Parts: C-alpha cells; sequence; structure tokens
RNA sequence: AUGGCCAGAAAGUGGUGUUGACGCAAUGUGUCUGCCCAGUGCUCUGAAUGUCAAAGUGAAGAAAUUCAACCAAGCGCGG
C-alpha cells in the first residue's frame, strides 16, 4: 500500500505525447484495487483526472470496474469529485448504467447529506423523461418505489391522472408525500428542485380551501423566511406553485409572504421565474399600501 | 484481542490421551534421571 | 381488518350489519336495543374482515357517558379501523339532523387517525336532494374537514350496501398494504425479510422466449355441464351407488366394472397365475 | 388428540424405552433416545415398546444444538427386529431410524436418508411425500 | 429517583384548578436538569399525592401553583396549550394527552406556539431543533425556561444546509 | 376449476391420487368420497382407475406420468399391473421401473413437454422416461430439495414451486419449462406442493385447509375455472397477497 | 449471584465480606428478603435483566460472579445434562459484560460430554480453571463446580465463542476403520450414530481406474458400492484396456458389481488384481 | 416517537427508556499553524481562420478547425 500510493503519487504530480502513456502507465498500476483507491482522497484526485484525461476505452473499463458499489460511491464523502466528473461527460451507456443501481433509494439517499445535492445534479441534467418520473413516483409512496410499474399507459409521474385511475389510494399517497416534504423542511433543506416538484403536485392535488391546504400553506410560511421562499421562487416548479399559493392564499398569509420577500428583489428580477411570481403578485395582490412600502420602494 | 479458534478447539478435545501419555512418560524420564 | 358502525340510537346500524354479515343482532324500533357489542364476519377479495355493531351515543360529554354507550366509545378509541358513522337524514331516528351533526364533531378526537365514511342510512325515505340548502352545506362542509367521506345507502331496499361495503373494504386494504411496506422498507434501505419473501410471491417467472405450450384439452370437458347436487337429474355417482347398496363398510367395489377387453364377457375371469 | 395412529396392523415390536435408534432427516439431529411411547398400555413391569409408523417421544443426544433443548415426537422409519406383514412375508431393516415429526404428523425435515418402511409411509402422509424409497 | 412525571387524566385537573405545594429540588446523576419534588391533594381522599416534576429556571419552593385548565398564566403552573396564549415559551410538552409529558426535558430547551388552530383544535409547537409541529390543544405543558443554562456553547452549522442557504 | 377435497379426513391429496390429461389413479379405501369427487370434475372424460401399488394406498407418490405414459415402481405386483393396463386405453404405455428410489411420484414432475427428476436417478431411469413419457429429461432440485415430485407442481399451463424459491431459480426454471411459475404454498402453508394437490390442464384437486388466497394462486398459475388466470392477474391484483402472506 | 432460588448463597455471602460490600442477586422465582442482599425478581436469560443489573451495578465492575442453577430433573438425563450446561454458558456470557480484569468467576456443571467443551471457553477466556466438587456434594450427584479466574478483559470477544450453537456442536466424525471394514467384514459393528449430511441415498460408485489408480485402495473398498466399468461421457482408453485384461474374470466382475457383500477372500482378490493390472500398467508399486 | 441504534427469522418481541436534540448515538483526529520554490496539470476565460440568417426594423448569433508557460481568478496541490 506504502509503495503503491507513493508511485502513483508521481504519476499524479506529472499529470497535476507524454500524457497517454501515463494514463495506460497509471490504469495498469491501478488495476484491481479501485475501491481502495476511491476510499484514498489523494487517489480520488487521481481519478477524475485520469477519467478527463482517459482514452475511449479506458472509461468504459473503469466503469465495468466500478460496477458493484455506484450507490457506495454516492455515500462515500470523497467520491463526489470523481461522481460529478463521470455524469458531465455526455455518453448515452454511461448515463444508463448509473441511475439503475441509484433507483430505488431516493429517500436515503436525498436524506444522506452529501448524496441529496449528487441526486440532484443527475436528475437536473441529464436526466430523461423516463428515469426522472419514476425517482418523483418513488417520491409519492414506497409502492411505487418498490414495484415496477404495471401495463398501464399511466407511466408518468402526475398525481391527478394516477389517482383518477385508482381513487383509493388518494389517502396513503398524499400522507407519504406531505410527511416526506414536511422532514425536508424541518430539515432546512429547501434548495432542491425534485423537491419542489413534489411540493408542486402535492398542493394542486389538493382540494380547493381544505383544512389540510390550510395546514401545507402555513407549514410553508413558518420558516426564517431568508432561504425557502427565494430558491422555491427560482426554480420552475416552486415558481407556479408558489403563484397557487398566493391566489388561494389569505391577506394575512400574503402579508407575510412579502415580509419574507426582502433585501433580494435585484437577483430575484434577473432570474428567469421569480419576475414571474411577483408578475402574479402585483395583480392578486389587493394591500396596496403594504404594496407601496415595500415592493416599490426597492424597486424604484 | 482473541476469537474463535477452530483448530485449538479440535486439539484441546481430541487429544486427553495423548496429553496423559505425554505426562506419564515425563515422569518415567524424570524418574529414571 | 375491522369495520365499525357507530352512530346514534335508532339509524339503522343493527340492521346493516345484518345485511353484509350474519351476526345475530337485534333490529327493534326502540332505542336501546343492542346494549352489547357484536361482532360479524365478511369476506372481500378472498379476506375476512370483522364489523362491530355498537350501541349508540348521545350527545353528551365523556364524562356522564353510561355504562352502555362507553362499551360505544372504547371500540373507537382502542381499536384501529374504518369508521361507518351513520346519519338519518330524516328524523325517523327520534333525533334531530343538527344533534347528528354536534355528535360526531364531538367524537372526532376518538376517530384521530383513522377512516372515518359518513353513510346516510334509511334514504328510501326520503333522500339528500331533499334537503334545504343551509343543511347540504353542513352535511358536505363535513367531508370539507379530514378525510371523511360521505356515501348514501338504504338497508331496507338493500340500495347502497354493497357499494357502501365494498367502498370501505377496498379502502382498509389499500391502507393496511401500505402500512406494511413501509414497516418492511427499514430507514437504511435495506428491505426487511419479510417483505423480500412477499416479493417472491409476487412474482411471475415468464420464459424468456414468450412461446407457449400446446395444451390437450378434450372437446368433451367444453360441453360438460357443472354437478349439482339439488338437481334432480344429476349424475348418478358412485357414494350414491354405495349409500343404496350398504354403507361405508358393507359395499363392495367391483373393480372389473370399468376394465375395457376386445370381448366384454372376458371380465369376471379368473385369470390363471400358476402352472 | 394423542398421536396414535388409527388403522395399524399388529407387528413385532423391537424398540423398548430407552433405545437409540438414528435419525433420518436433515433437520440436524443424529441419533434419537426413546423414552416414552404413544398409544402404550398398562401392564406391570412392561417396557413401553414401538415399532415402524409409531409416534414415540424421543430426545436428541448428538446433533445440532437446537433440537437438543427439548423432547420431540418422532416415528419409527426402519427396524432391525423382524417382522410380518400380512402378505406373510417376514422382513428387517439393517438400522433403526426414525423422523422428528410434530404431534399432527408433520415432518420437521425436509429429506429422508435411506429407505422407509411401507406401515411408515402409509400411516403418515408427510412422511409418505419425503421419502425417496419405500419397501 | 423517580421519573418526571405529570399527574394522572382525571375531571378535576381537565374542569378545574388543583394547589398544590413543593418542597424542595433533588439533583441526581445522569442529567443536568434538577428534579422537583413537589406534594399534591387529592380531590377525593385525604392523601397527598409524591410526584416529581422538572424544576424550571427562576422558579424556587414554596408555591402554591395551579394545576388545571384555568390556571394562572405565570411560571410554576402547567396549562393545556389552548389556554395558553400566542408566542408562550412551554417547556416538557405533551405529545398526546396522557403521555405525562414527552418533548423538551433537557436542561435549558424550550417550546413556544407560533399560532392556535380553533376548529379541530390543533395547537402549534416549534421544537428546540427547529422543527415545526402540530400536537393537540388539550395536551398540557410546564411553562417557562427548565433550569440548567449554558446556551453560550451550541453550534448550529451544517456543511449541507449552508450550501442550500442564501 | 380448483376443487378441495380430503381423502379420508386428511388434506394432501397429491399422496393419495395422481391427475393427468388422460387418466386419473384414484387410491382404493374405505367409502367412495375420494372416487366421487373426481367424478363429479371428470364426468367420464377421462378414465378414473382404483388402483393399489405395492400393496399401498399412496399410489400418488408412487407413480408419475403424463397423457403418454405411466411409470411404476419394481414393488408393484402383476395383478397391480393387469389392472391398470385393462383400465386404461391402449394409447398410454405402462412399464414397470427397476429404480433404486422406488418413489418415482417424489423424484418425477411431468407435465406433456418436459420432465424434472431427481439428480441421483439411474442414467437408465433417465433413458426409459424420455421413452414412455416421451418428455425432455432434466435434472435439476427445487429450491435445494432433491424430491421435485413433492414440492413442485406442473402442468401446461403453469407451474407452482417451493414457497421459498428465490426470484433467479424460478427464471431458470421458467425458461428450462416453457411455462409461466410462481411460489405458492398450498393447505394452509404446507410447502409440499405435490403431495398436497394435483393438476392437469383443465382441473385441480387441493385440500380442504388451502386459503381462499392461496386457491386464487393456484387458479391463477393453472389457468382454471374459465375467466382469466394467467398468472398476469396475479401481478395486477397483489394486495390480498401481500396482506395475506406477510 | 445469577440463581439464588432460596438464597442460601446470598446469605453465606452476606455473612463473610468486607465490610460496606455489594451483593445482587437474581432468581425467577421470589426471594424472601435477607439484609444486606439485593434480591431481583427478573429472569436472566432476557437482555431487560442486562439494563435493570447495569442500573443497580453504577459504573462499578464486578470481583465475583456466581453460578448456582439446575433445570427440571427427570427426562433421561439426557435432556437435563445438556439444559444445564447451556445456562452455565449463558451465566458466563453474562459474566463477561460485568466483571473486572482479574475477576473470578464459579459456575456449576453437569458432568456429561458437554463437561470439556464448556471448559474449554474458560480456557481462552479465562487464565486459571479448576473443578472441584467441595464434599457437601452428594457423592452420588453428577453435579460438580468449575472455577475459573483470570479473566482476560479483551477489547471485544467474538460472539461465536459466547454462542451455545458454535461451543455445543458435536466434533467432526472420526476417520472410520476402513481396514476392519475390509478385513473383518463378517462383524456386526452396529450403528447407532447419524447418517452423515450429503450422502442421502446410501449409496455410490466409482470406476475401476480410480480404483487402480487410488493411493488407499482399502478406503474405496470399504466405503463404496459399486465399481463400475461404464465407458464414461467422453470415453476412457483405461476402462477399455482394463475390461479387456484377462486377469479380471468373471469372479472379479461379479464382485465388483456389490461390495457390501463380500467377504475377506473376495477383497483380498481384488487386491492382488489390483496389483496385478498396475504392474501391467507400470505403477509405482 | 407512526422515531434512531442494538439484538431477535419475525413479532402485537423487546432493550436503550427511569430517554426527548446540551440528550442519545455513529465516522475521522490524537499531524496543526508559519514561511520558502525564476515549482506543477488544468477549469473558467481568452485568440485566430473560413461560412450563413438576422420582428415588414432593436440583440450582431451560430456552424467547422487550430490553439493558450508568465502578462490582476479558481480547483488543486508536491518538496
Ligand atoms: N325505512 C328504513 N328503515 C330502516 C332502515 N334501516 C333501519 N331501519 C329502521 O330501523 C329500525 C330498527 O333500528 P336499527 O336498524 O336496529 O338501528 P340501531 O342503530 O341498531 O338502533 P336500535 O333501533 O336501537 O336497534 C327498524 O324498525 C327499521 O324500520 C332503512 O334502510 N330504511
Amino acid at each position: 500500500l506504502a509503495e503503491e500510493l507513493a508511485r502513483t503519487k508521481q504519476l499524479w504530480e506529472t499529470l497535476r505525447e507524454q500524457r497517454q502513456k501515463l494514463i495506460e502507465e497509471l490504469y495498469s498500476i491501478i488495476t484491481g484495487r479501485i475501491k481502495d483507491f476511491v476510499l484514498k482522497h489523494d487517489a480520488v484526485r487521481a481519478v477524475q483526472t485520469a477519467i478527463k484525461y482517459a482514452t475511449p476505452t479506458q472509461r468504459r473499463q473503469i466503469a465495468k470496474e466500478l460496477q458493484g458499489s455506484y450507490a457506495q460511491l454516492a455515500e462515500s464523502r470523497y467520491a463526489k469529485f470523481l461522481i460529478a466528473k463521470l455524469l458531465v461527460q455526455n455518453d448515452e451507456e454511461i448515463r444508463d448504467m448509473i441511475i439503475p443501481e441509484f433507483f430505488g433509494k431516493v429517500r436515503k439517499l436525498i436524506n444522506h447529506p452529501e448524496a441529496s445535492w449528487i441526486l440532484d445534479d443527475i436528475y437536473r441534467t441529464v436526466a430523461t423523461k423516463q428515469q426522472k418520473a419514476q425517482m418523483l413516483r418513488e417520491w409519492y409512496g414506497p409502492e411505487f418505489a418498490l414495484f415496477k410499474p404495471e401495463k398501464g399507459a399511466e407511466a408518468t409521474a402526475d398525481l391527478s391522472k394516477i389517482l383518477a385511475e385508482e381513487p383509493s389510494k388518494r389517502a396513503p399517497v398524499l400522507k407519504y408525500l406531505f410527511d416526506m416534504t414536511n422532514t425536508l423542511i424541518q430539515k432546512k433543506m429547501t434548495g432542491f428542485t425534485m423537491l419542489h416538484d413534489a411540493m408542486l403536485q402535492y398542493f394542486l392535488n389538493l382540494k380547493p380551501e381544505s383544512e389540510e391546504l390550510k395546514e401545507f400553506v402555513e407549514v410553508i410560511k413558518g420558516d426564517e423566511g431568508g432561504d425557502l421562499l427565494k430558491n422555491l421562487a427560482f426554480t420552475k416548479s416552486g415558481a407556479r406553485l408558489v403563484c397557487l399559493l398566493l391566489a388561494h392564499g389569505n391577506a394575512k398569509d400574503r402579508k407575510q409572504i412579502l415580509k419574507t420577500y426582502k433585501d433580494t428583489f435585484q437577483l430575484m428580477c434577473g432570474d428567469q421565474y421569480a419576475h414571474m411570481v411577483i408578475l402574479t403578485a402585483y395583480d392578486v395582490i389587493d394591500d396596496t399600501v403594504m404594496t407601496a412600502k415595500t415592493i416599490f420602494p426597492e424597486l424604484l | 484481542e482473541i476469537t474463535f479458534d477452530k483448530e485449538a478447539r479440535i486439539e484441546y478435545l481430541t487429544g486427553f490421551r495423548k496429553r496423559k501419555q505425554a505426562r506419564i512418560k515425563q515422569a518415567k524420564e524424570i524418574a529414571e534421571r | 381488518r375491522t369495520l365499525l358502525v357507530a352512530g346514534f340510537p335508532n339509524v339503522g346500524k343493527s340492521s346493516f350489519v345484518r345485511s353484509v354479515t350474519r351476526a345475530d343482532t337485534p333490529v327493534e324500533p326502540y332505542a336501546f336495543t343492542t346494549k352489547s357489542l357484536f361482532v360479524g364476519h365478511l369476506d372481500y377479495k378472498y379476506l375476512r374482515y370483522q364489523v362491530i355493531d355498537t350501541p349508540g351515543i348521545l350527545d353528551h360529554p365523556l364524562e356522564e357517558m353510561n355504562t352502555i354507550e362507553m362499551q360505544s366509545v372504547t371500540a373507537l378509541a382502542h381499536l384501529r379501523a374504518a369508521v361507518l358513522y351513520f346519519m338519518d337524514i330524516s328524523e325517523q331516528c327520534g333525533f334531530s339532523l343538527k344533534a347528528q351533526i354536534n355528535l360526531f364533531k364531538s367524537i372526532k378526537p376518538l376517530f384521530a387517525n383513522k377512516m372515518v365514511f359518513i353513510v346516510l342510512n334509511k334514504m328510501d325515505i326520503k333522500k339528500f336532494e331533499e334537503l334545504d340548502p343551509e343543511m347540504q352545506q353542513e352535511i358536505n362542509d363535513l367531508t370539507k374537514s379530514g378525510e371523511v367521506e360521505i356515501l348514501r345507502a338504504s338497508c331496507a331496499t338493500q340500495e347502497g350496501v354493497q357499494e357502501v361495503k365494498n367502498h370501505v373494504c377496498e379502502r382498509l386494504l389499500v391502507e393496511r398494504v401500505s402500512q406494511k411496506l413501509k414497516a418492511g422498507t427499514h430507514s437504511n434501505g435495506n428491505i426487511g425479510t419479510r417483505l423480500q419473501e412477499v416479493m417472491a410471491r409476487i412474482h411471475v417467472a415468464t420464459p424468456m422466449d414468450g412461446t407457449t405450450r400446446e395444451t390437450f384439452i378434450p372437446e368433451a370437458v367444453k360441453n360438460l355441464k357443472k354437478y349439482d347436487k339439488n338437481d334432480p337429474n344429476r349424475r348418478v355417482l358412485a357414494r350414491d351407488i354405495e349409500e343404496a347398496n350398504g354403507g361405508a363398510g358393507v359395499f363392495n367395489v367391483d373393480l372389473r366394472k370399468d376394465w375395457i377387453l376386445e370381448n366384454p364377457e372376458w371380465k369376471y375371469d379368473k385369470i390363471p397365475e400358476i402352472f | 388428540k394423542r398421536g396414535a395412529p388409527g388403522g395399524k396392523l399388529k407387528m413385532t415390536l423391537g424398540l423398548p424405552v430407552g433405545a437409540i435408534m438414528n435419525c433420518a432427516d436433515n433437520s440436524g439431529a443424529r441419533n434419537l433416545y426413546i423414552i416414552a411411547v404413544k398409544g402404550a398400555g398398562a401392564r406391570l413391569n412392561r417396557l413401553p415398546a414401538g415399532g415402524v409408523g409409531d409416534m414415540v417421544m424421543a430426545t436428541v443426544k448428538k446433533g445440532k444444538p437446537e433440537l437438543r433443548k427439548k423432547v420431540h415426537p418422532a416415528v419409527i422409519v426402519r427396524q432391525a427386529k423382524p417382522w410380518k406383514r400380512f402378505d406373510g412375508v417376514f422382513l428387517y431393516f439393517e438400522d433403526n431410524a426414525g423422523v422428528i415429526v410434530n404431534p399432527k404428523g408433520e415432518m420437521k425435515g425436509s429429506a429422508i436418508t435411506g429407505p422407509v418402511g411401507k406401515e411408515a409411509a402409509e400411516l403418515w402422509p408427510r412422511i409418505a411425500s419425503n421419502a425417496g424409497v419405500v419397501m | 429517583k423517580a421519573p418526571a412525571k405529570f399527574r394522572p387524566l382525571d375531571y378535576a385537573e381537565r374542569h378545574g384548578y388543583i394547589r398544590g405545594i413543593v418542597k424542595e429540588i433533588i439533583h441526581d446523576p445522569g442529567r443536568g436538569a434538577p428534579l422537583a419534588r413537589v406534594v399534591f391533594r387529592s380531590p377525593y381522599k385525604y392523601k397527598q399525592i409524591t410526584e416529581t416534576f422538572i424544576a424550571n429556571e427562576g422558579m424556587y419552593t414554596g408555591q402554591f401553583i395551579y394545576a388545571g385548565k384555568n390556571a394562572a398564566l405565570t411560571v410554576g403552573n402547567i396549562l393545556p396549550l389552548s389556554s395558553v396564549p400566542e408566542g408562550t415559551v412551554v417547556s416538557n410538552v405533551e405529545e398526546k394527552p396522557g403521555d405525562r409529558g414527552a418533548l423538551g426535558r433537557t436542561s435549558g430547551n424550550y417550546v413556544t406556539v407560533v399560532g392556535h388552530n380553533p376548529d379541530e383544535g390543533k395547537t402549534r409547537i416549534k421544537l428546540p431543533s427547529g422543527a415545526k409541529k402540530v400536537v393537540p390543544s388539550s395536551s398540557r405543558g410546564m411553562i417557562g425556561i427548565v433550569a440548567g443554562g449554558g446556551r453560550t456553547d451550541k453550534p448550529l452549522l451544517k456543511a449541507s444546509r449552508a450550501k442550500h442557504k442564501f | 376449476m380448483a376443487v378441495r377435497a380430503q381423502f379420508e379426513n386428511s388434506n394432501e391429496v397429491g399422496v393419495f391420487a395422481t391427475l393427468t390429461n388422460s387418466y386419473c389413479l384414484v387410491a382404493l379405501g374405505a367409502s367412495e368420497n375420494f372416487y366421487s369427487v373426481f367424478e363429479a370434475e371428470l364426468q367420464d372424460v377421462i378414465p378414473i382407475c382404483r388402483t393399489t401399488i405395492a400393496g399401498t394406498r399412496i399410489i400418488g407418490r408412487l407413480t408419475a406420468g403424463n397423457r403418454k405414459g405411466l411409470l411404476v415402481p419394481t414393488t408393484t405386483t402383476d395383478q397391480e399391473l393387469q389392472h391398470l393396463r385393462n383400465s386404461l386405453p391402449d394409447d398410454i404405455r405402462i412399464q414397470r421401473i427397476e429404480e433404486r428410489l422406488s418413489a418415482l411420484g417424489n423424484v418425477i414432475v411431468c407435465n406433456d413437454h418436459t420432465a424434472l427428476i431427481h439428480p441421483d436417478l439411474e442414467r437408465e431411469t433417465e433413458e426409459i422416461i424420455a421413452d414412455v413419457l416421451g418428455v425432455e429429461v432434466f435434472r435439476q432440485t427445487i429450491a435445494d430439495h432433491v424430491l421435485v415430485g413433492s414440492y413442485m407442481a406442473l402442468s401446461n399451463q403453469g407451474g407452482l414451486v417451493h414457497p421459498k424459491t428465490s426470484i433467479q431459480d424460478q427464471d431458470e426454471l421458467s425458461s428450462l419449462l416453457g411455462v409461466p411459475l410462481v411460489a405458492g404454498s398450498v393447505n394452509r402453508g404446507s410447502n409440499v406442493i405435490g403431495g398436497g394437490m394435483v393438476v392437469n390442464d383443465w382441473l385441480a384437486v387441493t385440500g380442504l385447509d388451502t386459503t381462499a388466497p392461496e386457491l386464487s394462486v393456484i387458479e391463477s398459475v393453472f389457468r382454471l375455472g374459465e375467466g382469466a388466470g394467467p398468472g398476469a392477474i396475479n401481478t395486477s391484483m397483489k394486495n390480498t397477497i401481500v396482506e395475506s402472506f406477510y | 449471584d445469577l440463581c439464588a432460588a432460596p438464597g442460601s448463597w446470598c446469605q453465606v455471602c452476606a455473612e463473610t465480606m468486607p465490610k460496606d460490600s455489594l451483593i445482587i442477586g437474581v432468581d425467577l422465582a421470589p426471594i424472601k428478603p435477607i439484609p444486606k442482599v439485593i434480591t431481583f425478581q427478573s429472569d436472566i436469560t432476557t437482555e431487560k435483566c442486562r439494563a435493570t443489573i447495569r442500573s443497580h451495578l453504577k459504573t462499578w465492575k464486578a470481583d465475583v460472579v456466581l453460578h448456582d442453577g439446575a433445570p427440571n430433573v427427570g427426562t433421561a438425563w439426557v435432556q437435563d445434562s445438556y439444559n444445564q450446561a447451556e445456562l452455565a454458558l449463558h451465566s458466563l456470557k453474562l459474566a463477561t459484560e460485568f466483571l473486572i480484569e482479574g475477576g473470578t468467576f464459579v459456575t456449576k456443571v453437569f458432568r456429561s460430554k458437554d463437561y470439556n467443551k464448556l471448559l474449554w471457553v474458560c480456557n481462552q477466556l479465562f487464565t486459571k480453571v479448576e473443578a472441584t466438587k467441595p464434599p457437601s456434594s452428594r457423592n452420588v450427584s453428577a453435579e460438580i463446580f468449575v472455577v475459573c479466574r483470570g479473566f482476560k478483559a479483551p477489547k471485544r470477544i467474538d460472539p461465536r465463542l459466547l454462542d451455545p450453537r458454535s461451543i455445543f456442536e458435536d466434533l467432526a466424525d472420526p476417520a472410520p476403520n476402513n481396514e476392519a471394514r475390509v478385513y473383518n467384514p463378517e462383524q456386526k459393528k452396529r450403528k447407532r450414530e447419524g447418517y452423515e449430511e450429503g450422502d442421502y441415498t446410501q449409496y455410490k460408485e466409482t470406476s475401476a481406474i480410480e480404483f487402480i489408480n487410488t493411493t488407499d485402495p482399502i478406503a474405496i473398498l470399504a466405503n463404496y458400492n459399486k465399481l463400475s466399468f461404464e465407458q464414461p461421457p467422453n470415453g476412457d482408453v483405461a476402462l477399455a484396456a482394463l475390461e479387456k485384461l484377462p486377469e479380471t474374470t468373471k469372479e472379479i466382475r461379479a464382485c465388483c458389481d456389490d461390495l457390501k457383500v463380500l467377504g475377506k477372500k473376495d477383497f483380498r482378490l481384488l487386491l492382488k488384481w489390483r496389483l496385478r493390472v498396475r504392474e501391467i500398467f507400470g505403477l509405482p508399486s
């Protein structure tokens, strides 16, 4: 281990005509004990550079060598440099081997602090409508996570149409969706785009003016306010989600919404989606006295 | 720092006549000495 | 798996239980006919369900609820099931529609997390549409609170009994299966053992080539007539021959009756064995 | 319901109380120790004895530690003492063996080593299901 | 000594108010929260109840504390979450009415209600860890800061939430 | 269709009977209840023979075959062999095989197109099985149980296996077999599928202690009782099995 | 004191320890209170009893652990001997949880075939062992008292070492006397131990060449049923040669078909024919 | 708290728990800080060549190739 780490360090120093002479040379030296190398931080800094400077055959063979423990790589605190660099180069086979084992453990991975951000950028960047869907289906209930969807044409992740097909799942799915969303809210982790998608399909499916609607709008309100409203307006689904919240909200709620909206009017205006929520807020708000005291003095 | 010594357990359990015979042969070799 | 039937006296709780189960629960027009808990059983989707009939609950706080109706409350509190709150849109029960609403709201805390259904019984007398709009909203806004569903049934003409039964039984099955899956799935992501074994039973293996196998079913069975013991013109059967010709230990079987030989007269022949 | 088989015909009993017979199943037991015979009578000084197809109560002397914790019912499957079947055949096996069986009649193991006596196979369907040779 | 448990559910506490006297406070190994030895009066029998609470910060020995729904809203008394008004600090609160106190027993935590829900009575309570919970209004709770102090050495920073933070 | 019966008072129908697509063998004993339940379901479409094997009434675990053949152990008497031949039509071949493992019913499971045998079977017995039964013979263990005849029920529609058979082994067996397979129980949790049920392409007889969820599975995987029962209906509705077998 | 049904051992301790000592005794049956002795109504085979004994030991360790117990006796003495042995082992596991380096552990052990297997446990877990049998114990009784002291205090103990399954697991079968089965096959040698695992159907065959090439011909003859001349799926040329040799006569083929019915002369004839063929085939000797 | 951890095949089994985010647990440490090298591979970013549009009018955009030691950044870091 001492000589193995030492020699690869020198190859790492040379790399951080001569270029490919090293990548075969390092590969043959590191052939076999990749699991230990991804454990060591110094060898972690060796590998993503190697995959960046990898010849066409190398990135496939290392992928098959990494076959077994992709999920364990996600939970590893140091494999983020390599796993991020493995996903950012686009290739049809590598995104077909990365997701299947990421599949079916969405709840555990998001709860894991470091893999949660790794679980997002795979969903945001390269995920295609099939694997994007069933990660959202896994959010709806544990039945969808464990069981492969039936022969019905409703293979998408829309609550309105799936519950129309089977009305009897209204009660359990909503409870599971609320509990998972509420737990992350109390974890204060609210910068997840796929979290905002779950929030949207949850609020949309609630019957209007119902008690649980009051519970949802109030629990969304309750926080320090300097984080959750800002990024939820930044994202796509949340921006429309918060538009409905203003429409269905009460005036006291609207006071709290705009009060949390403070000292960031420059940035969210430049953002593509958050100038749609103020767009709706302008024409659904009634209290013009606070409208002229908060939104305009910080705008003009 | 101790573990399950399988081979030692077999040696301890199977060998009782051999350890007895060793002791008698040693006592005899002491006695003739 | 339990269905719990509660409500005011004289709303039709006992009639509903008699309709779906075979428990002998008395049905009489006076106030407290059922003075004890009765249990019935029904089968839905090859599973057994319990149905419990309760005495009846009046519009009083829990402090001066007497011994009979405390049997109703104890089942409401310490049994996890689907509660069927029977309401009377008419006033034949002897209690106002108002008093039935306040009684439901008072006992809702006992329905802390259970599946609550409000079933409007005795609707062969006066249905939902024949109600003033303020009352219709008061019944409707009860659904517009929590997860309470409203169903309509009549236990005299048996109009809504089966549909109410199936609707409640389906919802109980879905929630229970959801809870079982949740318990098997631990927080660490490790699937529990009992979950793993039930995975193999759900799974159906299928040949990868997608080809079926030839089945040799004769044409005769396709035109067969199902045997029924109440049909006068049924098949004779061997047991009926046995009873007419003696008993279990007296009848002697002719084993050569079904022998198919070349010459029929060769049956009942002593076949030589030793020479 | 005591596990005394019904319809059994008379045969020569050759396994009295206090006898060691082998274990023929794959439950982890090697030999069994007979301490009681189900259906035994009440006569003075007579040691209860069993035969093929007779439930007995036995303890495991050597085998898996779990099976050595409790007294188990068992059905005798093979017998070294010659006995006669109603077809006039006097027959015997080369060892005494049984199978651990629950009081209802269900085998605890899943396979039987060696042949199974005809009387035991006919009496207990579960032993008949887990038999490879019947003679 | 004895676990810190509330009074049993009864008509007198749920509809009136009962007077009790505390005698001393005892420290026990295993925790820093100081237990309070209290003696109550049985409304039905001429006997004294020996039960132990947790001494909040600021209280002393020798109060005629009131136990019930309409007790005085002072430090040292308990009150159902329905009666106590918004923003009030509550300690040793009950998840459900009957568990004799479950949430917030370590030396210095507290819970402040941020809103009451009248119809289908529910009270919203904030956990010390920054979580939001809803509990029935019929539950009880000890008013004030539980004694122990030492709240200047709590590091609240996360690697992930910092990335979440704006 | 699937029906429930017991021989005398025991739910081990597979021990005392053998059901094929051309013939049915029923044990002889005391009353005629066991014979009558089979002839109520098979009203002379195929013959039913009252037989004993080697002076026993466990003919189900001593005989194996399909519509094309029947095999009996070497302990079978000549008269017992004659009874079978005179009772059955000439289009079925009967052969008495001299094999050490005399419990043929426990060591052979055979549909019309394939057969599974005990791994320790003789080579000569394997040759005869492929000849008389006219099938392709394979040596296999059902969930590491060598008695394939007792831990698996087979027909040309589908097949039941031992309840604790892992997912991977079901896939290999089904591809080897050609029919869908599910893991199921019989007679209220019994693992001896072969000893507790008999089945052909249009009829199954199980014990009286078989539960309703189990009987639904049997109908679905064996395509009985008309309806649909393809086995995909088993995946379609799954709440009962999860609720009943968790 | 892990078992004081009457409490006599607790009474003896209560009168000979140094002043201000601690003695705690647990028992399933109720115990009449003894002064200066802590009495427990809890059991011993439950981890609840582990927690409550943690509770009344504080952070202090334990110096001596006593075990004097026996289950109900009267069933063939085989069930009685084993159950007592397990109770001794479980008491030992409890002692390892609560005892200081250098502690003393004493147990009543019924003398049986598990007596030596339990003694090996204290050997690997303590430093000094001895069985005493004080005079008060009845001479007719099979009970004995084992004292293992000098407890090594490892950081962690292998659970297999404390698991009753791994300690009381029966040893491997000794090598069968193949010489006796071949040279004296007319002796009875009654079999009462069970059959081996995996050799069901009680039948085994090899090829004739294997008998020729083996280093232990006695082992093959004494443990197999049939020496087969069947041409292998591939096709053995040695089988073709050995079949066609004139040394292998009709008598040789008769003996190979049924090995379990052979006698002294038949077995010697098989060995002689093996040597003659090996000389033809050029085998060493 | 319909919670986490540990045992137990599971449990309507338990413990922790007489516990309630300071409490209870689990991973790493017992190389930290300061400085030096005409040290180091790159990302962002930047340059050049040759093309075709450009709401009945606003931005000047994209395509294909060659590239970049130091000339106001960063990821790393090595002795
Ligand atoms: N018209 C009509 N009457 C019904 C119906 N169901 C029950 N009843 C009446 O209810 C009366 C008896 O009351 P129950 O049905 O037993 O109701 P309960 O809740 O058990 O209360 P008790 O009267 O004390 O038994 C009968 O005389 C019926 O006339 C219904 O569906 N339609």
